[PDB]
RNA sequence: GAUGUGUGCU
DNA sequence: TCTGAATCTCTTCCAGCACACATCAGGACGC
DNA sequence: GCGTCCTTCGGAAGAGATTCAGA
């Protein structure tokens, strides 16, 4: 959706920002982690294991 | 924003400031230096007086705009004329010698 | 057709005197009626003024020595 | 039209034919139906008809009885727009005082009636009398008598003796003196006295007085008497919504003016008791002092809010007064403001401006084409189509707009590539893109900056934005002859990626037959595009006289390399790509395209090079992740060994043994070495630990990691990033200067403690507030800058000259600063140089030093040359062409009739505030160097000492022991390579006459802690010293050694203040001992905060640290704080202690002694020896009464002030100071300015000459004249049998060379506005027009560029 | 500023010597002020407002 | 039109 | 006790452009 | 509502006015 210009961490130290990228990347995985398991339907196990 | 010719301030014959109303972007103290420094007289020359103080000279251009005619006939800015009359006010005569 | 103008700044070499010789040039190529030298391609009259200075044939010289022909021709040509 | 402006006093007379009435009535718009009074501030019957040709009345309305002049109102019925061309004025009952003419400092009325300010200001506002024609009295024409005083007066001598107060008095005063009688009595009284302070008033009143008699001024007129008044229009009523009216001062001021008027002189004819009409004056009195200049006097009044209202010189001085707000500078038609975007896909000549804008700003183009066309019919039918948007005004607008360049300005216009000029090229949307090359000239981010868009209107405008100021014409900085169109971050990260080589590929040891084959298989994915190929290449040459001879080769290169090969136009080497290209790389290879092929091909070069970076950085995918920034494993094992060390350090503190002082200085010390240690291992980590496959073996390259990629790239970032990411982050200290104790071990990689964060703010919030609070001194000292040289045009070709200055690198410390090939490329040259073969020349005597004639100096080895300067000159009013140099913005001598004096002005003033307005960008760092200790020489060769005086130790060695010592090595060939500056108290490994090999020592020394080392031995005696009273002592009882501390001029004594602390060496007979040859006693002063650990009366060596001195050399060094150099610089301000010089050569000697100081005559060899200088007790003096000293030669030590260099050593060695010393705070910063821009400074502060003796000419004695004035009439004259006038050059800051100019209105414009008005109609000074702000102001074409030529006609005509 | 008494100090580049002054504000939550503060020939003086 | 406040880019 | 040198006091200066909002214009008294 | 009227608080530098001290 958004391509951002990587020379503009190192110079700004803002890396917060990368941080943030990983951090949001890893909850999107859980969500579509989750999104997939709930859209063929599945028990309330396997997804409240998860 | 942008502005063609459009309105003018009061006191001295300039056009007005900001966006709300239809105002021109000011050329600056620091930009005259640049125009200055490029030795573009002409520009600067246009810049000052004839999109800008001067009331005979803006409508005489505007007429030669739309004429087909790129050409300027300056007077004198009427900003000019009011520092001079601003100076009369007190007890100092200044003024053009022939 | 025009991007940079450092070969007509060679053929006549001031920067400054350029834009006046340019300007009485294309002046004259606007409100006078007289006709370019060489073939327009849709462009103003600055940039074809500027492009006949890099032609080689118009310069200050030329300009005065072409308006002084044409005054002492219209003189001549009250009788 | 006209070509002169006068301004001098204006008489009543005068004032009353200005006017054309006579307000008597404090009546404005009478908050009914909106009309004049009959009598009042706004009338029509004074000033002019309110409604254009309709009388007031209304009787007519038409332009058929234009002159005429009603019947019933009596108004003439003309435009009206003479309501802002006619003033009224008003018949104040008594004089009063004009307020600029009373506290302008001088006081005009002050020295010209030779009295005080405070006697005539009491006069002036009746709490005073003073005595007019005293007569038969004791009673003078100045003197001051109170009431009582004045009841005595009339008691003891109520004769026709009169004695008024107020302004009539001064009046009467001004009127009944003589001038002429009083300048010959002045004359007479200066050349009988023989003071110097008098003499200074004597002939400051006696310049005003011939200022006076000379003009037709009148020292009467300077009390008013009629009041003009501002015309209606100038100061403006406007109705707003509701019966009110606009909250304007100077109505009000001038109703305030009337109702007291009109209140005097009713009481005038009511015979009022003198106490109440005489407090009615002094109200009318301070009531106009408060309309000419409010705010003068000691409170100011207000209207509403406590809001000092702005009377008529509040709205002509200051910043937004008349000049710098509305002529200066003015709002602008056919201007336009939006955001920028970047829009990569643009050419170097154009920009992208929105089609809803250009709709607005080419409008009236648009309305004449279509008129052309006939698509219309009238102004308004066209205006209505074009509003209406119809289906062809965009067709149109596509005809008005293809070759009509627009100027794209950005706000902070620093220099002048601010603004440039760009053939527009339509887009939809509503922003105005930019090509990414210019973003490095108009310093333009992306992040929400917007550019202000201005259409060049007429033909000339045109043709001066596309030959001048179009971006294709500006690829070199005016600054400096490196480019400005330089790839910046996302081009150099491309090109450093495409052309970079590892060892290995996809297809390694295969062979090209060429660029394109090389394309061709990268792109086809069967080679990697960082193999290592061997690629046959054409590179043309043109090593002939401009013929293109193509050589063919197979050369060594990756793909990348050989895929960029194919944009190089032909005719530059090979030997420009085959590397890995940083940023400098690129900016280099853009010069020499730039130099060799032209400007053509460099445009297109550059725009090849922007594509090609752009596309091969995309298809990289150079990101940044958190794997990136590696720490380095070896950190916490530092920090566990540096913490260790702390707490020994700490648990010693506890121990007795180090104190809080050095155990301070050696944690910080130790906490730094961690910090190197742990940053030297980080970026050993980072680039060289990449262990790759050779697919024999393993072996090590350059990294890939994208950090250290953009990191040596130079795209964006530095060693202190990487440094503060992946090592430590530093030591941030506190705002005061104390620096932290522990340092932040955490980076920006793992977190921060909620402490260290804390203790980063302190730096990050003064490094935010810096810029914010301390760039307006920095756009301040460009402004002075700008308005002391806008008046310097290039009015010459060959002054004819054999003077300049002498050029040589600068080496003062460390290897070569700036080379020669730096400072002397495109300077035109003033002697035929020698090659190492003399009396065999070089060089012509006037060639100009470009490019190849500067390398064929390297080659001989040449290490000084005579080039011509612009301070040097000899033209009058400009400096010819070959004594500037190269233009440093075209690679040629500059073109004749050019305003050099604005490009210096700019150039010298926006590294500073460009750099100060990003001092954040590298956060808070202190950025100290080392303070290194140790002096190793580099190369081998001799060693030579010039004005060293050491001494001999216990080891024999030689020892610094003069303060301005200087140490250089000599190579075996024969020039200077390396040279040192150490400080006092050095100690030598070698000395002179033998060569040092490479890598030992010869000069140590401890930079900390300087002492007072002596030179001969001997017991040791306190001399004016007691403590308690000079000096405070404390003793440690169980040794009982004593130690003293030395205190300042603070907490000195009053009684102590006589008391000199110092050190006498005496033998063990008591005798004084005497220095080997000299008969001056060992009498040493103690400077302040010294401390001293010996003993009173203990022996001595020769050559011990006598004293030890802390030397409270700490601060960070920005461009924030260590930019009041520049500016003492230029305004040469004299330093706190000046080092003394010798104003005259021959024999030294010394005078009476202790004449409160020591005094010192110099006694020449044959010439008179009037010159005695009573030297202050400070300083050692470094004379003896053995040597002879020349005129230049520092008698004491310290920072030389830069007037006695102008005075003795002249005028070049004046301007190499000022030169050298700004260009050394300038490359502390590593930035870049030429030195002819300071030479332009320099000429342009050196302009007022003082004359010694008139001569023959008509000059004064002591006038501080222009020096242009000087040099024709000595031209003039010596052209005669006459002889001509002695002058001495005199310098002026920036600021006083500006006001002291020969037009007045620069002065009036730039600064102190009053105080120039005020002297130059006193004066009666006469302006010309003659420099470039006046023009500006007047509106005419500046004499500087493709104006210069209509000015050279309008001068020839005359 | 809270009402009450500051002893600041003015420290440096008074005087032109070096010679610290100190001076002694009380500022009151209404009303006027009491500058006591030093001179550089230890002088004490009074400004009031 | 002038003040007062807030804000953007240097 | 005349006159340079030091000191005290008053004035001038402190960036460039732009945008948004609000408040104001005599208010105290006579009718 | 219409309408006629009489605080203090920076700091740096420079000029120009006063005072010191000293021969
Ligand atoms: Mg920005
Ligand atoms: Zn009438
Ligand atoms: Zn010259």
């Amino acid at each position: 959706d958004i391509v951002l210009n990587p020379l503009g961490v190192p110079s700004r130290m803002n890396i917060g920002q990368i941080l943030e990228t990983h951090l949001g990347m890893a909850a999107k995985g859980i969500g579509d982690k989750i999104n997939a398991m709930l859209k063929q339907q599945q028990e309330v196990a396997k997804l409240r294991e998860f | 924003h942008a502005r063609s010719t459009g309105s003018y301030s009061l006191v001295t014959q300039q056009p007005l400031g900001g966006k709300a109303q239809f105002g021109g972007q000011r050329f600056g103290e620091m930009e005259v230096w640049a125009l200055e420094a490029y030795g573009a007289a002409y520009t600067l020359q246009e810049m000052l007086t004839v999109k800008s103080d001067d009331v005979n000279g803006r409508t005489k251009m505007y007429k030669n705009i739309v004429d087909g005619n790129h050409q300027m006939e300056p007077g004198m800015p009427e900003s000019f004329n009011v520092l001079l009359k601003e100076i009369r006010s007190l007890g100092i005569n200044i003024e053009l010698e022939d | 057709a025009r991007v940079t103008v450092q070969d007509a700044v060679e053929k006549i070499g001031n920067r400054f005197d350029l834009v006046l010789v340019a300007a009485r040039r294309a002046r004259q190529m606007q409100v006078g009626g007289k006709d370019p030298l060489v073939p327009e391609e849709n462009d103003k009259t600055t940039v074809i003024a500027l492009r006949e200075i890099e032609e080689g044939l118009i310069n200050n010289q030329i300009l005065d020595v072409r308006e002084r022909q044409e005054q002492q021709e219209q003189e001549a040509a009250e009788l | 039209e006209f070509d002169a402006i006068k301004i001098a006093l204006a008489s009543p007379d005068m004032i009353r034919s200005w006017s054309f009435g006579e307000v008597k009535k404090p009546e404005t718009i009478n908050y009914r139906t909106f009309k004049p009074e009959r009598d009042g501030l706004f009338c029509a019957r004074i000033f002019g008809p309110v409604k254009d040709y309709e009388c007031l009345c209304g009787k007519y309305k038409r332009l058929k009885h234009r002159g005429v002049i009603c019947e019933k109102c009596g108004v003439e019925v003309t435009q009206t727009k003479v309501r802002r061309e006619r003033m009224g004025h008003i018949e104040l009952a008594s004089p009063t005082a004009h307020i600029w003419f009373l506290k302008s400092l001088p006081s005009r009325i002050g020295l010209l009636l030779d009295m005080p300010l405070r006697d005539i200001e009491r006069v002036l506002y009746f709490e005073s009398y003073v005595v007019i024609e005293g007569g038969m009295t004791n009673l003078e024409r100045q003197q001051i008598l109170t009431e009582e005083q004045y009841l005595d007066a009339l008691e003891e001598f109520g004769d026709e003796f009169d004695a008024k107060m107020g302004a009539e008095a001064i009046q009467a005063l001004l009127k009944s003196m003589d001038l002429e009688q009083e300048c010959e009595q002045l004359r007479e009284e200066l050349n009988e006295t023989n003071s110097e302070t008098k003499r200074k008033k004597l002939t400051k009143r006696i310049k005003l007085l011939e200022a006076f008699v000379q003009s037709g001024n009148k020292p009467e007129w300077m009390i008013l008497t009629v009041l003009p008044v501002l015309p209606p229009d100038l100061r403006p009523l406007v109705p707003l919504d509701g019966g009110r009216f606009a909250t304007s001062d100077l109505n009000d001021l001038y109703r305030r003016v009337i109702n007291r008027n009109n209140r005097l002189k009713r009481l005038l004819d009511l015979a009022a008791p003198d106490i109440i009409v005489r407090n009615e004056k002094r109200m009318l009195q301070e009531a106009v002092d408060a309309l000419l200049d409010n705010g003068r006097r000691g409170r100011a009044i207000t209207g509403s809010n406590k809001r000092p209202l702005k009377s008529l010189a509040d709205m002509i001085k200051g910043k937004q007064g008349r000049f710098r707000q509305n002529l200066l500078g003015k709002r602008v038609d056919y201007s336009g403001r939006s955001v920028i975007t970047v829009g990569p896909y643009l050419r170097l000549h154009q920009c992208g401006l929105p089609k809803k804008m250009a709709l607005e700003l080419f409008k009236p183009f648009i309305y004449g084409k279509l008129e052309l066309r006939g698509l219309a019919t009238t102004i308004k039918a066209a205006k209505k189509m074009v509003e209406r948007e119809e289906a062809v005004v965009w067709d149109i607008l596509d005809e008005v707009i293809r070759e009509h360049p627009v100027l794209l300005n950005r706000a902070p216009t620093l220099h002048r590539l601010g603004i440039q000029a760009f053939e527009p090229v339509l887009i939809e949307g509503k922003a105005i893109q930019l090509h990414p090359l210019v973003c490095a000239a108009y310093n333009a981010d992306f992040d929400g900056d917007q550019m202000a868009v201005h259409v060049p209107l007429t033909l000339e405008a045109q043709l001066e934005a596309r030959a001048l100021m179009m971006s294709t014409n500006n690829i070199l900085s005016p600054a400096n002859g490196e480019p400005i169109i330089v790839p910046s971050q996302d081009v150099v990260l491309g090109l450093y990626y495409m052309t970079r080589d590892c060892v290995n590929a996809k297809g390694e040891g295969m062979v090209l037959t060429g660029p394109k084959e090389a394309e061709r298989l990268y792109r086809s994915g069967l080679a990697s595009l960082h193999a290592r190929v061997k690629v046959r290449i054409t590179e043309y040459e043109k090593d002939a006289n401009g013929e293109l001879v193509a050589k063919t080769s197979l050369k060594d290169t990756t793909v990348g390399r050989a895929i960029l090969w194919m944009i190089v136009p032909k005719g530059l080497p090979y030997s420009i790509v085959n590397q890995a290209l940083g940023k400098k790389a690129i900016s280099k290879m853009l010069n020499t395209c730039y130099r060799i092929l032209g400007l053509k091909p460099t445009v297109i070069f550059a725009d090849q090079i922007m594509y090609t970076g752009f596309a091969y950085a995309a298809r990289s995918g150079a990101s940044v992740g958190i794997d990136d920034m590696v720490i380095p494993e070896k950190k916490h094992e530092i920090i566990s060994e540096a913490e260790a060390e702390v707490a020994e350090i700490q648990e010693q503190f506890q121990s007795g043994l180090v104190t809080a002082g050095e155990r301070y200085n050696k944690v910080i010390d130790i906490w730094a070495a961690a910090n190197d240690r742990v940053s030297k291992a980080m970026m050993d980590n980072l680039q060289t630990e990449t262990v790759i496959n050779r697919d024999g073996q393993e072996e090590k390259q350059v990294s890939f990691n994208s950090i250290y990629m953009m990191a040596d790239s130079g795209a964006r970032g530095s060693a202190a990033q990487i440094r503060q990411l992946a090592g430590m982050r530093g030591l941030m200290a506190k705002p005061d200067g104390s620096i932290i104790e522990t340092p932040i071990t955490a980076n920006f990689r793992e977190g921060l403690n909620v402490l260290q964060y804390f203790i980063s703010t302190h730096g990050a919030r003064k490094g935010l507030a810096d810029t914010a609070l301390k760039t307006a001194n920095s756009g301040y000292l460009t402004r002075r800058l700008v308005d002391v040289a806008q008046d310097l045009v290039v009015t010459e070709d060959d002054c004819g000259t054999h003077e300049g200055i002498m050029m040589t690198p600068v080496i003062e410390g460390g290897d070569v600063k700036e080379p020669l090939r730096d400072r002397v490329l495109g300077r035109v040259t003033a002697e035929d140089v020698l090659k190492p073969g003399t009396a065999d020349i070089l060089v012509p005597r006037n060639t100009l030093l470009h490019e190849q004639w500067c390398d064929l100096l390297e080659e001989n080895s040449v290490d000084a040359v005579k080039v011509r300067s612009v301070v040097s000159c000899d033209t009058d009013f400009g400096v010819c062409a070959h004594c500037y140099g190269r233009d440093l913005a075209r690679g040629h001598i500059i073109n004749k009739g050019e305003a050099i004096g604005v490009i210096a002005a700019q150039s010298i003033g926006e590294p500073g505030t460009q750099l100060t307005m990003r001092t954040f960008h590298i956060g808070g760092a202190a950025s100290r160097a080392a303070a290194e200790s140790s002096i190793q020489v580099k190369n081998k060769g001799s060693i030579k000492l010039s004005n060293v005086k050491s001494v001999v130790n216990s080891s024999g060695k030689l020892v610094i022991t003069s303060r301005n010592t200087e140490l250089k090595l000599i190579d075996e060939f024969g020039r200077t390579k390396e040279s040192y500056k150490v400080p006092y108290g050095a100690v030598l490994a070698k000395g002179d006459g033998e060569q040092v090999a490479g890598g030992e020592t010869v000069a140590n020394w401890d930079p900390h802690t300087m002492p007072v080392i002596t030179e001969v031995s001997g017991f040791v005696r306190f001399t004016d010293m007691i403590d308690g009273q000079t000096i405070t002592r404390q003793t440690d009882e169980l040794t009982g050694l004593s130690s003293l501390v030395v205190l300042d001029s603070a907490e000195r004594t009053a009684g102590g203040k006589d008391l000199r602390p110092a050190l006498k060496i005496v033998d063990a007979q008591g005798n004084d001992v005497l220095i080997p040859g000299t008969d001056m006693p060992a009498q040493y002063f103690l400077p302040g905060k010294a401390i001293v650990q010996l003993e009173d009366g203990v022996q001595i060596s020769s050559g011990d640290t006598l004293a030890r001195i802390p030397q409270e050399s700490g601060g960070t060094k920005d461009i924030t704080g260590g930019l009041p150099r520049v500016a003492d610089l230029f305004e040469a301000r004299r330093p706190k202690e000046p080092a003394i010089l010798a104003e005259i050569s021959g024999i030294v000697s010394f005078g009476k002694e202790t004449k409160g100081k020591r005094r010192l005559v110099i006694t020449p060899v044959d010439g008179s020896d009037p010159y005695e200088e009573m030297i202050p007790k400070w300083r050692q003096l470094n004379v003896f009464e053995g040597e002879r000293v020349e005129r230049g030669d520092v008698i004491s030590d310290g920072p030389e002030a830069p007037h006695d260099i102008l005075r003795l050593r002249g005028v070049h060695a004046v301007t190499r100071y000022i030169v050298n010393e700004v260009q050394d705070v300038y490359r502390l910063q590593g930035v870049k300015i030429n030195d002819k821009h300071i030479e332009v400074i320099v000429r342009q502060m050196l302009r007022k000459a003082t004359i010694v003796n008139a001569g023959s000419s008509d000059f004064l004695e002591g006038e501080q004249v222009e020096y242009s004035r000087v040099k024709i009439a000595n031209r003039e004259l010596e052209a005669n049998g006459k002889v001509g006038a002695t002058y001495s050059r005199d310098l002026l800051g920036i600021t006083k060379a500006s006001l002291a100019t020969e037009s007045f209105i620069s002065a009036a414009s730039f600064q102190e506005t009053t105080r120039v008005l005020t002297e130059a109609a006193v004066a009666g000074k006469r302006d010309e027009l003659r420099g470039l702000k006046e023009n500006v102001i007047v509106g005419r074409l500046i004499p500087a560029g493709t104006g210069y030529a209509y000015h050279q006609d309008r001068m020839r005509r005359r | 500023r809270s009402p009450g008494v500051f002893f600041d100090s003015d420290k440096g580049k008074t005087h032109s010597s070096g010679k610290v002054l100190y001076n002694a504000r009380i500022i009151p939550y209404r009303g006027s002020w009491l500058d006591f503060e030093f001179d550089p020939k230890d002088n004490l003086f009074v400004r009031i407002d």
